[PDB]
C-alpha cells in the first residue's frame, strides 16, 4: 500500500520509445522491410477453421 | 561513344577533413562523420609525430 503505480507505468511506457529513437543510428540507416508474403503455408496436421 | 565528360579525381566528393581519413571506403558513413568531427578537436602536443 502506498505505491505510486501511475508514475511507474508512465515511465515504463515512455522509456522504450525514447531509447529506441536514440538508438537508431547503430544499424547505419539501413531499411527495415520484410517481403510481403503471397500465400498461406500450414505447418502442422489438423483441421482448418474459417471465421 | 555516349560519354561527354569525366571526373578529375576520386576525392572530389569529400571535404578536406573527410579526405584526411585513411581507408574511408571501409567505414560506415556515421563513423566517417564522427571521425572527421573528432579529428579537428585534437590539441597539439610537445613533440609532433
Amino acid at each position: 500500500k502506498g505505491e505510486a503505480i501511475g508514475v511507474i507505468a508512465a515511465q515504463s511506457i515512455g522509456e522504450p520509445g525514447t531509447q529506441l529513437t536514440m538508438r537508431t543510428f547503430h544499424i547505419g540507416g539501413a531499411a527495415s522491410r520484410a517481403a510481403a508474403e503471397s500465400s498461406i503455408q500450414v505447418k502442422n496436421k489438423g483441421s482448418i477453421k474459417l471465421s | 561513344d555516349q560519354v561527354d565528360y569525366m571526373d578529375v579525381s576520386t576525392q572530389q566528393v569529400v571535404s578536406v577533413g573527410a579526405s584526411l581519413i585513411p581507408f574511408l571506403e571501409h567505414d560506415d558513413a556515421n563513423r566517417a562523420l564522427m571521425g572527421a568531427n573528432m579529428q579537428r578537436q585534437a590539441v597539439p602536443t610537445l613533440r609532433a609525430d
